[PDB]
């Protein structure tokens, strides 16, 4: 008789940038997944979405961030791209669910919403669930970048606007990653 | 898996033309990474439009583009006499492989 | 950052040929490099790519298992080792610089060399 606070990540006023996504650790729950189930995408890997309440786990993590509609397809195992390799990487053996919905009425300011950033390039490709929130300017030559010749800034912004087409307008995505450890299951649905 | 283009596109100074290239659902449709290069006779290709509509400093505002379904296109407005060049598109085919289109010759 | 192309010649089919280009300045070590081929009367064909750190290298299926791409970080030069050249392998070969440094890839080719002519 103790409901799980899923709404805290789904009903958030603001989502983190994809280059610096937020991670919420959820435990000690009676985890009804009815609460989170018009969404753009609802696809699960390794877990049945119809009766997900019956199969419970040790812990679940909710990874939340905002991207553009035509980058949603990169939030999946086995995929590559500007986001999959440099911003948010999923493991090829994911056991969980990626939930996405249109946020054009929230984030797409008519003035241009520049509060959301993504990484253009990286030292090395990211490992699964690895995060890199360093915004240092890269010096390709031997001159200080005090931004000038041979100076590159890793992050670029999503210029979200209400006048953009569907693939170029913002979507809010929450990835629910389920795991089993040596501990007994702690996050289980009602019964 | 080579992208298909018009051999030649007609036009005249002051007008606008479009140059389309088509692929399949596995390349042009799946990934929004279409890059267009402008080549002159006897000269290396110039980097023009990247990521479907975006352009590197040095590219005139008259050069744009768009994407719909599995078709990408280069949009040139206000054609000038020195815009006479061979244009190519390049899409991401997946698995770290790129594909250049057949090439389109623009005329004025 | 100028790309100076060399190593082209007229060669007999079945033989090997080494192509290369030198990158001016000291920024070579920061960028991945691409090879592109253009046969006369035809459009461009992608040949391959080598990462800035020399770790990840990719090839177009057409030349996979035949051509090898490598680089010398100390000399600031890029190499293409061609093997078993065929009658059809007549083209101008270009090297090009990735628009962005380190690992980037999904943008395009910003800086191009003049092109090395290889015939058979
Ligand atoms: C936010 O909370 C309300 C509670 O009335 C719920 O109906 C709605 O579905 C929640 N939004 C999301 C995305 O879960
Ligand atoms: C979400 O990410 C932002 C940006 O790094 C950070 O400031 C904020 O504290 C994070 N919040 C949580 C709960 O991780």
């Amino acid at each position: 008789t103790n409901l799980c606070p899923f709404h805290e990540v789904f009903n958030a006023t603001r989502f983190a940038s994809v280059y610096a996504w937020n991670r919420t650790r959820i435990s000690n729950c009676v985890a009804d997944y009815s609460v989170l189930y018009p969404f753009f995408a609802f696809k699960c890997y390794g877990v049945s979405p119809t009766k997900l309440n019956d199969l419970c786990f040790t812990n679940v993590y909710a990874d939340s961030f905002v991207i553009k509609g035509n980058e949603v397809s990169q939030i999946a195992p086995g995929q590559t791209g500007n986001i999959a390799d440099y911003n948010y990487k999923l493991p090829d053996d994911f056991t969980g669910c990626v939930i996405a919905w249109n946020s054009n009425k929230l984030d797409s300011k008519h003035s241009g919403n520049y509060d959301y950033w993504y990484r253009l390039f990286r030292k090395s490709k990211l490992k699964p669930f690895e995060r890199d929130i360093s915004t240092e300017i890269y010096q390709a030559g031997n001159k200080p970048c005090k931004k000038g010749p041979n100076c590159y800034f890793p992050l670029q912004s999503y210029g979200f606007r209400p006048t953009y087409g569907v693939g170029h307008q913002p979507y809010r995505v929450v990835v629910l990653s389920f795991e089993l450890l040596h501990a007994p299951a702690t996050v289980c649905g009602p019964k | 898996s080579v992208l298909t283009q018009p051999r030649s596109v007609s036009g005249s100074p002051g007008q606008s033309v479009t140059i389309s290239c088509t692929g399949t659902s596995s390349d042009v449709g799946a990934y929004n990474y279409v890059s267009w290069y402008q080549q002159h006779p006897g000269k290396a290709p110039k980097f023009m439009i990247y990521d479907v509509d975006q352009r590197p400093s040095g590219v005139p505002d008259r050069f744009s583009g768009s994407k719909s379904g599995n078709t990408a296109s280069l949009i040139i407005s206000g054609l000038q006499a020195e815009d006479e060049a061979d244009y190519y598109c390049s899409s991401y085919a997946g698995s770290y492989i790129w594909v250049f289109g057949g090439g389109t010759q623009l005329t004025v | 950052v100028q790309l100076v192309e060399s190593g082209g010649s007229v060669v007999q089919p079945g033989r090997a040929l080494r192509l290369s280009c030198a990158a001016s300045g000291i920024t070579f070590s920061s960028f991945g490099m691409y090879w592109v081929r253009q046969a006369p009367g035809k459009g461009l064909e992608w040949l391959g790519y080598i990462a800035y750190d020399g770790s990840d290298t990719y090839y177009a299926d057409s030349v996979k298992g035949r051509f090898t791409i490598s680089r010398d970080n100390s000399k600031n030069t890029l190499y293409l080792q061609m093997n078993s050249l065929r009658i059809e392998d007549t083209a101008v070969y270009y090297c090009a610089k990735d628009y962005y440094p380190l690992l980037s890839y999904y943008y395009g080719l910003d800086v191009w060399g003049q092109g090395t002519t290889v015939t058979v």
